[PDB]
């Protein structure tokens, strides 16, 4: 659980109001919990569990409550399962608490081991919205069509008959905000959000590429609801190395049925992917993530700016104008950097000079050659 | 470095055991004994009479190699 | 520009403020500590365990069983001494534990225990009572399919002698064993199915798994290719003893590819340890000791790159071919793909099938999806022949994709 | 059959005339000593007892 999201950002009686609000509720919250039976069930089965329990893992199931478990001392032992654990949460691999005397299985212990994908399953999208992102109108009811209705309201689909769109690419030039979307997305539909930086699935052991792609499509799946993203899939996308794109390749299209998980992948140079992985049955959607126009970066500054204290002259249109010169990402450096500037000579109020320095400034640390 | 069976507490030998190997060196070993003739072969005439005197013939009568001296194959 | 000093920062701070700042900024530091005190006095979540619904379980047998049998621990088994055949004494192995010599229990039979054979033991005299099935990789056994998918052979479109060669190997000696052994044949064991991505062979793979009746184990590339040296050796060998289990069993291995490279020695030694794994896959497909009822699926994209030792007759008999579909093919297809969903009944289907340019299956499913997409974004609740030239439109599109380097 | 087996070990530093230090064979080692009867100048770092 988390607090709302006051939105007035503006110093206002209107943002303090929403506070003394959430205040008078969990004030509520504090009187509540401080103004303060099934001892059968317990002295039956906590006792039946006698302290302490061990924690092993579970290898085979070979009757209705006979299993096999090996422990951390590396030992094998063929034991009972007592009635209450839930036989179908239990399966080879898992992590089951055991009768320290007779080893006998008392349940089962919720997972705590593949640490590195438990990193990566982040889940914490919530920094960013479909608000956040302006102009990108026609990728956004793309993705929607694509990835967010299917989760949102698949009963259209289903209705339709139509199985769902099964892969979208992300392209553009970088900095157009193909992770903002992506990260945008898995904040509207609260579906799980997966996401794994490109190089890092190539790995030095033979093993570990596929195997951690593996894995992840296993967690994801597990999550059920969710959204993978792989951004800069160029690092892998553009034997080794392509046999993890036919693992890649395969859990995408090939056997079993996948369900319900979603694919991202997001590429700086989409034309050197491989046509491979660029598969029609699966990657039916391609949206490309062209450098913002003259409306789409007005959007951006007014995004940008609109936290920063500002003064009366700043004539956002020159700064608008000239050509599709740059990005959103540009955009945001622009922003700072005149934050910093109006900083240094001490303005808490930036003014329109110290955009139009730092758009200069921020042009000629853009590209460079000899002429 | 030979196999025996001793007391579970006191560790005195009170057994001998036949070596074990292994239980995957026990599975390479042939039991089921296939029943492919030699007749079930066609052309490889010449290959298979070098292969039957240079394994066969040595299993069989060993008298003929040691009454020359060779040593087999 | 002389840098912020603290007085500097201080008037920054202070000037520009509004006349909230003090209370909004402690309002949400009592948020924050007001926070922590909730969480605080709520304690932390109960994770809990198993614990199914309380009606169903317990019992008194549950603590009687468990006071009055025994937590075996599990031993393999080795060279029966069987010295006098009266008490034949065996060999057992705790595995970091310990190496026993033992006996049967009254319950347990000689005949019953075999050399290997994983038994199972008591805990304090290490008598052997229980028959154990063999310890199965985890990860090979997971591999069997255990759930059939939904696709039928009427959902392949156009390849009619594909599927018909590939049914007479994979399903018809299974399905009728008399039509061969009567007639004294034996049927082939291994067939191989090539062709461009997406032209329906795992598709293939999926109804063949389908209608198997028997057991299906479906086989990937990352799922062999282990770090170690020799472990997707051994992970192939339990596979095939797994399916020696079963009486008769079908093995799938989708893009083959991944594994069965040819073989070459001057890169430095090469991949190998890939080569060792296709190695004991091609003895063990055909090498000493008969394979058994043990019929075995191949599909990849680059037929050429196997070793010719796996392209070899015997262990893969029948090789097919996936082209891409044909005008009749692609209509079939597109009658297939358009049978789940709400479309006008009037669809010339054949007129978007010669719109098709060479486009494989994969494709005609992509383009009637477009089409799902383009009615559901029109709210529609029929798709129409003008949604269907769109979606064909786009995805030829697409797919087409300065290039001045053309004439 | 009433003999009961010994466990073997080799030897560190002596600490004083009575006092070794023994490496039970893979196992910890121990701080022992000598029983009455045996040499204590040939008992020096690495002979197994
Ligand atoms: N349309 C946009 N709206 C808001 N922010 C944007 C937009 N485009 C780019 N940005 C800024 O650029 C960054 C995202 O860059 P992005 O293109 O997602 O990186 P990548 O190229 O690695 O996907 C964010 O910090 C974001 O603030
Ligand atoms: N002849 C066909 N009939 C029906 N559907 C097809 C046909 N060919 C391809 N498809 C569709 O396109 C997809 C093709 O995937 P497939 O070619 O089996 O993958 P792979 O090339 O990895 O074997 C399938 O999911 C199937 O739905």
């Amino acid at each position: 659980s988390k607090l709302p999201l006051v939105t007035p950002h503006t110093q206002c009686r209107l943002k303090l109001l929403k506070l003394e609000r959430i205040k008078d509720y969990l004030l509520m919250e504090e009187e509540f919990i401080r103004n303060q039976k099934q001892e059968e069930e317990r002295s039956k089965v906590d006792d039946l569990r006698g302290t302490p329990m061990s924690v092993g893992t579970l290898e085979e199931i070979i009757d209705d409550n006979h299993a096999i478990v090996s422990t951390s001392v590396g030992s094998e032992h063929y034991v009972s399962i007592l009635s209450f654990v839930d036989k179908d949460l239990l399966e080879p691999g898992c992590s089951v608490l055991l009768n320290h005397k007779v080893h006998a299985v008392i349940g089962v212990l919720m997972d705590d081991t593949d640490p590195l994908v438990t990193v990566m399953k982040v889940e914490k999208a919530p920094q960013e919205t479909y608000a956040d992102i302006g102009g990108l109108d026609n990728q956004i009811q793309e993705i929607k069509e694509s990835v967010e209705l299917p989760l949102t309201h698949p009963e259209y689909y289903e209705e339709m008959g139509i199985k769902p769109p099964k892969g979208v690419i992300l392209y553009g030039p970088p900095g157009t905000g193909k992770t903002l979307l992506a990260k945008a997305v898995a904040n509207q539909t609260s579906a799980t959000f997966l996401r794994v930086v490109g190089s890092e699935l190539i790995q030095k052991y033979l093993g570990d590429g596929p195997k951690l792609v593996r894995e992840l499509f296993r967690v994801a799946e597990e999550h059920a609801p969710s959204i993978v993203f792989i951004d800069e899939i160029d690092a892998i996308g553009t034997r080794e190395i392509q046999r993890t794109m036919l693992e890649l390749l395969n859990q995408l299209d090939g056997f079993d049925s996948r369900g319900d998980v979603k694919v991202i992948m997001a590429t700086n140079r989409i034309e050197t992917l491989d046509p491979a992985l660029i598969r029609p049955g699966r990657i039916d959607r391609k949206i490309e993530f062209p450098l913002p126009d003259e409306k789409t970066k007005k959007r951006i500054f007014q995004i940008h700016t609109s936290r920063m204290t500002l003064a009366d002259d700043v004539t956002l249109d020159d700064l608008i104008m000239a050509k599709d010169d740059l990005s959103g990402a540009d955009i945001k450096a622009i922003c700072t950097e005149a934050g910093l500037m109006a900083l240094r000579e001490r303005r808490m109020k930036v003014t329109n000079e110290d955009f139009k320095k730092s758009k200069e400034n921020v042009l000629y640390k853009k590209q460079e050659g000899t002429p | 470095g030979d196999l025996v069976g001793v007391n579970k507490d006191s560790y005195l030998i009170l057994e001998t055991l036949p070596t074990e190997y292994d239980s995957r060196v026990k599975a390479m070993e042939v039991d089921e004994r296939p029943t492919e003739q030699y007749s079930d072969i066609g052309g490889l005439d010449k290959q298979i009479q070098e292969l039957v005197e240079a394994i066969v013939l040595p299993m069989n009568h060993k008298e003929k190699f040691e009454n020359l001296g060779i040593q087999p194959p | 520009i002389r840098a912020l000093d603290e007085g500097d920062i201080a008037l920054l701070k202070t000037y520009g403020q509004s006349t909230y700042s003090r209370q909004i900024k402690q309002v949400e530091d009592d948020i924050q500590q007001l926070l922590k005190k909730i969480n605080e006095l709520t304690g932390i979540k109960e994770s809990d365990t198993g614990l199914a619904p309380p009606a169903l379980w317990d019992l008194a047998a549950d603590k009687q069983t468990l006071q009055s049998e025994q937590p075996l621990q599990v031993a393999r088994c080795t060279k029966i001494i069987n010295a006098d055949s009266e008490d034949p004494k065996y060999i057992i192995n705790v595995k970091q534990f310990a190496k026993f010599v033992v006996d049967l229990s009254d319950q347990v039979a000689p005949t019953d225990i075999e050399e290997g054979m994983r038994v199972g033991v008591d805990r304090n005299k290490y008598q052997i009572h229980i028959p154990l099935p063999p310890k199965i990789d985890p990860t090979v056994t997971m591999m069997q399919v255990e759930e059939k998918p939904d696709v039928t052979y009427s959902d392949v479109g156009g390849c009619k002698e594909q599927i018909e060669k590939l049914r007479e190997v994979v399903e018809t000696p299974l399905l009728h064993p008399e039509r061969f052994v009567n007639l004294g044949i034996e049927p082939p064991k291994g067939v191989l199915l090539f062709g461009p991505p997406g032209t329906g062979k795992t598709l293939c793979a999926r109804a063949v798994a389908n209608r198997t009746d028997a057991c299906f184990i479906r086989v990937i590339g990352s799922e062999l290719v282990q770090k170690y040296v020799g472990e997707g050796a051994r992970m192939v060998r339990e596979l095939f003893e797994m399916a020696r289990t079963k009486k008769a069993c079908l093995i799938f291995f989708d893009e083959i590819d991944a594994i069965g490279g040819a073989r070459f020695d001057d890169g430095a030694g090469g991949d190998n340890e890939v080569q060792r794994t296709m190695l004991e896959l091609i003895n063990q497909l055909d090498g000493f000791d008969p394979r058994g009822n043990i019929k075995v699926l191949m599909a990849t994209n680059r037929p050429d790159t196997l070793d010719p030792a796996l392209m070899r007759p015997g262990r893969l008999d029948r090789k097919i071919e996936f082209s891409l579909p044909d005008l009749e093919g692609r209509t079939h297809i597109f009658k297939i793909h358009a049978r789940s969903m709400s479309v006008e009944r009037d669809i010339r289907f054949e007129l978007l099938a010669r719109l098709c340019p060479n486009s494989t299956g994969a494709e005609i499913r992509s383009v009637c999806t477009e089409a799902g997409m383009f009615a559901i974004r029109a709210r529609r609740k029929i798709a129409t022949e003008k949604d269907f030239l769109e979606a064909v439109n786009k995805v030829i599109k697409s797919y087409a994709k300065r290039y001045m380097t053309y004439n | 059959l009433q003999s009961v087996g010994q466990i073997v070990g080799e030897v560190l530093k002596q600490l004083t005339e009575e006092k070794f230090i023994v490496k039970a064979t893979n196992g910890p080692r121990y701080v022992v000593g000598c029983r009455r009867q045996l040499d204590k100048s040939k008992l020096k770092p690495g002979t197994r007892v």
